[PDB]
């Protein structure tokens, strides 16, 4: 129910209840010590989170380029050497410089095509083929996902 | 007292899992530290702690000179038990450590468990202790190991360093029988200190 | 008179010279920029010791690109080793243009 | 006897269940540690996306050399552009599919074919899940048409 | 001068999704991006966006 | 075995500078030692090819890991009879010893 | 870890640097500068883009007693991050002229931040060599075949 106690000498003894709060006495030290530890620990992730939220939020911030997703072409997450889905790389072995993660073909509105490493914050459930993306303006990198615009005659429509 | 930087070394040993203080000495050493930095902390808030190890054939530094009680402890933990704490070493690795400080007011400290008879020479030491006192750095000598068994090197070292010098060192002998360690360093003076000029 | 200026010519050290390069090849197409650590000494000498690189934007090079808040951190960590002097300037990377 | 250690562990009780709230509060930075775990994880791998700009794609028109390939890129000019000497020299022939840089104009590396939105959205038509059964009267054309 | 544009589309900019940043759908109803963190429940975002040509 | 396996989910962060996990090692090369003396090849086989790759995981290696694991490795080779392959493996036990 | 070494690139930025920082410590007299290395790796050529300095100091009497700030290097890593996200630590630079075998005990220190087994890159800032004055070494633990137990 609730251990040490008046009814609980009944169920066991006097010497049981001492003992037991003389073993919580030893087990508390203890507490004190990894519950600040892992409250530190939180806070030094947290302030790495938002140290990373004020690059994203700049990059974020208007304008940004209007791109459509040709395709996902997919890429290994094998970078502890090349990557091999089918198309085997040659010569040098890289980190990230050709056996980089997963992949995002888009098309601009600039009219051309860019293969990027798709962004790490985008999910691979996000993009789809033919789904329409927001773009960096004067990168490329995928930021966010749009609704599928239409003309100002579809608009009418309405 | 009060305006003083203090290395406090914590002894790595395999004589840390004894029973002789509660559950481990080891467990116990990691109580101390909490509430000698409150202390200093709550006496005035200038005041700052670094840590450093004895585990590994040489001593380490975990952490420089921090107002934080967390970044301390994170380095406990990340810290081992099988290495040897070796004074020598220890005290010269606290001293670079001490020449890096929030403000250079503050004086020069270092406390130092003890839970490994010491398997240095007393005659390394004699020099070392001579080393500290002409920077301003004592050394306050909390022994535990010795009451093992083990004739006291420590009387040599606290009195080379001991001088006008208004930090002073310290020989604390703590009681063998189980009375949890680091209640009774609490205790005993570390803000109830005074000055020998 | 007033203050009256004449020419200088920009001195830049080896180490700064690569390390702008290196810094503004990797960002293109998007224009990267960042702080010049130096010392200025006599009329016509500005040495630029080394660069360091300040955290790009979307917005590109602005007046509220440079932080201010990022700069005051990275000044202790040079404070630390001995790298700090007094800053004299910045540069930017145009790319095309 | 009466009372002389009942109240003293009715001190003991407190204690008991304070203990056990400082399991919970133990259990719940854990908690803590595997969320934001999760959270800086998608921000770090995004600042690595933003160091890591986007290279134009083009596609071999024409080896010229084992050094000098003619590419027309999706920009629109052709251009002479050379390899960097990380990728394959023998899977660079005609109609492939290649990213190159920007800032250079050099060829980073071979890519599988590319192919459009518009034949990509008549494959995603392939809805309709009536069988040769659903087909009555026209069974005869069935057997002619295969 | 300024460059003429001519707006195609208003797509308003809460429920555009327009915080990703926030991946917790543990906090929110996610169903907009300033519904994507309930501590509020609100701005997080421009109220209204556009996309011209 | 069990027991510490069981024993290490509370233990190892309580200490919080303990490593019990060490032990599992320890135990597990004489579990194949012993199948080599009921004469299962088979089954000494399967607990090999996994120590090995426990061992090569870990950046650094005690001495008395790695003895143990040279101890297994030498009784099985010596029962099929294969001179080359014994000799070449007693080396490596008799150094890290 | 990762067993894949073979060469070490190097890159001329990183060679200027380490003689830069080792000239405005105006650390002579064999006072040693040891700083970051950064750069990819996971990979079998050990690819080394940039380095900057780390807070250091190197006793000459005793050999067995150094300062390493742990705390910088992970504040100075983030700011690494800043200029290029594709930096994580490889290893340390050593300022020379030579091996020394007091390096065995600080590359311990270099373990818990890197994903490979840490580089070692002496930068001869005398330039010395009647080729490229650094050489370059990777730590290794392994068995003694000369009858001798395990080295580092």
């Amino acid at each position: 129910g609730d251990d040490e106690l008046d009814q609980e000498i009944l169920n066991l003894s006097t010497q049981e209840l001492q003992t037991r709060a003389k073993l919580l006495d030893n087990e508390i030290r203890i507490f004190r010590s990894e519950l600040q530890r892992l409250s530190h620990e939180n806070n030094v992730m947290l302030e790495k989170i938002k140290d990373n939220k004020e690059k994203i939020k700049n990059n974020r911030q208007l304008p940004y380029l209007v791109a459509n997703v040709v395709e996902v072409m997919d890429m290994n997450e094998i970078e502890d050497k090349e990557n091999s889905e089918s198309t085997t790389q040659g010569g040098n072995v890289n980190l990230d410089n050709t056996a980089v993660g997963k992949a995002a073909v888009v098309k601009t509105s600039s009219r051309q095509t860019v293969f990027l490493p798709m962004v790490g914050l985008v999910d691979p459930d996000k993009l789809k083929p033919n789904d329409l993306v927001g773009v960096n303006k004067d990168s490329y990198l995928i930021l966010d996902t749009l609704p599928s615009e239409f003309d100002s005659r579809v608009k009418a429509m309405e | 007292m009060v305006l003083e930087a203090t290395v406090l070394v914590i002894d790595n040993s395999e004589y840390s899992r004894n029973g002789d203080f509660p559950r481990t000495r080891f467990e116990a050493q990691i109580d101390s530290v909490e509430f000698i930095f409150q202390a200093k902390r709550n006496s005035n808030p200038e005041n700052t702690v670094g840590l450093i190890s004895g585990a590994g054939a040489n001593p380490r530094v975990l952490s420089t000179f921090t107002a934080e009680f967390g970044k301390i402890l994170a380095g406990l933990h990340d810290t081992q038990i099988e290495g040897k704490l070796h004074m020598a070493t220890a005290l010269q690795i606290a001293q670079l450590t001490l020449k890096h400080r929030q403000n250079k007011v503050q004086h020069q400290r270092i406390v130092a468990f003890v839970c490994s008879p010491i398997s240095d020479s007393r005659d390394e030491l004699i020099r070392l202790a001579k080393t500290l006192k002409k920077n301003n750095v004592a050394v306050d000598i909390i022994n535990f190991g010795e009451i093992e068994q083990n004739t006291e090197l420590l009387d040599e070292f606290i009195a080379a360093v001991n001088n006008p010098q208004e930090e002073t060192s310290h020989l604390l002998t703590v009681t063998p029988g189980p009375r949890l360690l680091y209640e009774n360093i609490a205790s005993s003076p570390i803000i109830l200190e005074e000055g020998s000029s | 008179t007033g203050r009256d200026d004449t020419k200088e010519t920009v001195y830049i050290s080896s180490i700064a010279l690569l390390k702008m390069l290196k810094h503004g090849r990797a960002g293109v197409p998007m224009e990267v920029m960042g702080l010049m650590l130096g010392e200025f000494v006599d009329d016509y000498t500005v040495n630029v010791v080394d660069v360091f690189a300040m955290p790009q934007s979307g917005t590109g090079v602005s007046v509220e690109a440079v932080d201010d808040v990022f700069q005051a951190k990275m000044m202790d960590m040079l404070k630390q080793t001995g790298r700090d002097q007094m800053v004299v300037g910045w540069y930017h990377s145009h790319p095309g243009f | 006897e009466q009372e002389a250690h009942n109240k003293a562990l009715n001190q003991f009780k407190r204690k008991l269940l304070e203990h056990r709230r400082y399991d919970d509060q133990l259990k719940q930075r854990r908690q803590n540690i595997r969320d934001l775990e999760k959270l800086y994880d998608k921000t770090e791998n995004d600042i690595k996306a933003l160091q890591s700009i986007g290279q134009l794609i083009g596609e071999v028109m024409k080896e010229l050399s084992e050094e000098k390939y003619i590419v027309k890129a999706s920009s629109g000019p052709r251009y002479i552009v050379g390899v960097r000497n990380s990728v394959d020299r023998s899977k660079l022939k005609k109609g492939v599919r290649v990213t190159l840089d920007i800032t250079t104009l050099t060829i980073m590396r071979i890519l599988p074919r590319e192919t459009d939105p518009l034949v990509y959205n008549m494959t995603s038509f392939e809805q309709g899940e009536i069988t040769f059964d659903g087909i009555g009267g026209l069974t005869e054309q069935i057997r002619e048409l295969r | 001068p300024l460059q003429v544009a001519r707006c195609t589309k208003i797509i308003k900019g809460n429920g555009e999704s327009d915080e990703t940043t926030t991946d917790n759908n543990n906090s929110g109803n996610s169903n907009s991006n300033s519904n994507q963190q309930s501590t509020d429940a609100d701005e997080d975002d421009e109220d209204a966006k556009y996309v011209i040509n | 075995k069990a027991q510490f396996q069981e024993l290490d989910s509370k233990k190892q962060r309580n200490n919080g500078s303990k490593d019990h996990g060490d032990g599992i090692l320890l135990i597990d090369s004489e579990i194949a030692r012993t199948y080599l003396l009921k004469n299962d090849l088979v089954k000494a086989r399967d607990l090999l090819d996994d120590l090995e790759k426990t061992l090569d995981k870990k950046d650094s290696i005690p001495l008395r890991i790695t003895n143990s694991f040279y101890s297994t490795n030498s009784q099985y080779f010596k029962f099929k009879n294969d001179f080359n392959s014994f000799y070449y493996t007693s080396l490596l036990y008799l150094s890290t010893l | 870890m990762s067993l894949q070494h073979e060469k070490v690139t190097i890159a001329p930025l990183v060679l200027l640097s380490a003689l830069d920082h080792y000239e405005r410590t105006q650390t002579k007299e064999n006072k040693r500068c040891v700083g970051v290395i950064l750069g990819d790796a996971n990979s079998s050529t050990i690819r080394v883009t940039n380095s900057f300095a780390l807070p250091f100091e190197e006793d000459e009497k005793n050999s067995d007693v150094w300062f390493l700030d742990h705390n910088y290097i992970e504040n100075m890593n983030e700011m690494c991050k800043k200029i290029n996200a594709k930096e994580k630590l490889i290893g340390w630079y050593h300022s020379g002229p030579k091996l020394r075998a007091s390096d065995l005990k600080i590359n311990e220190l270099f373990k818990k931040y890197t994903q490979n087994n840490p580089l070692l890159l002496i930068v001869d800032v005398k330039q010395q060599g009647v080729g490229l004055p650094t050489d370059a070494y990777v730590a290794i633990e392994q068995v003694k075949d000369d009858g001798t137990s395990t080295e580092k």
